[PDB]
């Protein structure tokens, strides 16, 4: 979460899960919370609910994030070997993956998480049954 | 001092298109900024002149500056083949910034680009250095003829530059 950037805690964890195993992951009102406590999220403290999720809908809101950034790094490939940069944003990044939690909550990335949290509602209500 | 003010005239395959001038922050960043200048005069004997945009990308920006190899590996400073980053003050903050290109840190060399939007993912990493004055509506009719790996569809060079005032 950013303020300077904290962690996740435990007790919102533990919250998230209890939402999750009582309603699952995406019961419209699930979906809701997600939405709320992702405001303030960076793409690695989005991914630390994600992960920490039990392993059906899972899977398949997983899917659907990966086919977004699949079309995404499709629509922005970037440059050829040899050739200088600048490289687009990056499918990776705006998932934050290898991104330190203090990197990820950084100016470089405020666009990024933004539209990650978006790739990651629209996962959760596509998969809504 | 004030700050240099250059200019490129812009051609589509070899038919003129317009004239897009820039501010060159040489208050903020000096070294970068005269390398560019002394590029767009043609001063040392080599530079912008007659060179392409080999890279331009709709939504993104347009890359140029690589006189030597034309396709996005080749180019030089005025100091050498390559110089460091001098300094990330300025951020690519929206449309019209001219910024560095580069193949990692201290790899500045001719190429640069011109942001066609806020690309904040680049700051820290590629060196800001001016912004376009005129000819912003030429840069958009520049940005269309690119494409999302950054072909162009037409020929886009610089057919003159120079300095202003």
């Amino acid at each position: 979460p950013i303020m300077e950037y904290e962690p996740v805690g435990p007790g919102l964890i533990a919250a998230w899960l209890k939402q999750v195993q009582e309603h699952g992951l995406t019961h419209p009102a699930t979906i809701t919370y997600f939405g709320v406590i992702s405001i303030n999220f960076t793409s690695v403290d989005i991914n630390m609910l994600l992960n920490v999720t039990p392993g059906a809908e899972k899977q398949l809101v997983i899917d659907k994030i990966k086919e977004k950034a699949i079309a995404w790094d499709e629509m922005h490939p970037p440059p050829p070997a040899d050739a200088a940069g600048p490289v687009p944003l990056t499918s990776d990044q705006i998932r934050g993956i290898g991104l330190s939690p203090e990197e990820a909550a950084g100016p470089r990335f405020a666009d990024a998480r933004t539209l990650y949290r978006t790739w990651v509602l629209e996962a959760l209500q596509e998969c809504q049954r | 001092m004030v700050n240099p003010t250059v200019f490129f005239d812009i051609a589509v395959d070899g038919e003129p298109l317009g004239r897009v001038s820039f501010e060159l922050f040489a208050d903020k960043v000096p070294k970068t900024a005269e390398n560019f200048r002394a590029l767009s005069t043609g001063e040392k004997g080599f530079g912008y002149k007659g060179s392409c945009f080999h890279r331009i990308i709709p939504g993104f920006m347009c890359q140029g500056g690589d006189f030597t190899r034309h396709n996005g590996t080749g180019g030089k400073s005025i100091y050498g083949e390559k110089f460091e980053d001098e300094n990330f003050i300025l951020k690519h903050t929206g449309p019209g910034i001219l910024s560095m290109a580069n193949a990692g840190p201290n790899t500045n060399g001719s190429q640069f680009f011109i942001c066609t939007a806020k690309t904040e993912w680049l700051d820290g990493k590629h060196v800001v250095f001016g912004k376009v004055k005129e000819g912003m509506n030429i840069v958009e009719a520049m940005e269309r003829f690119g494409s999302r790996n950054g072909k162009t569809s037409k020929k886009i060079t610089i057919a003159d530059c120079g300095q202003l005032e």
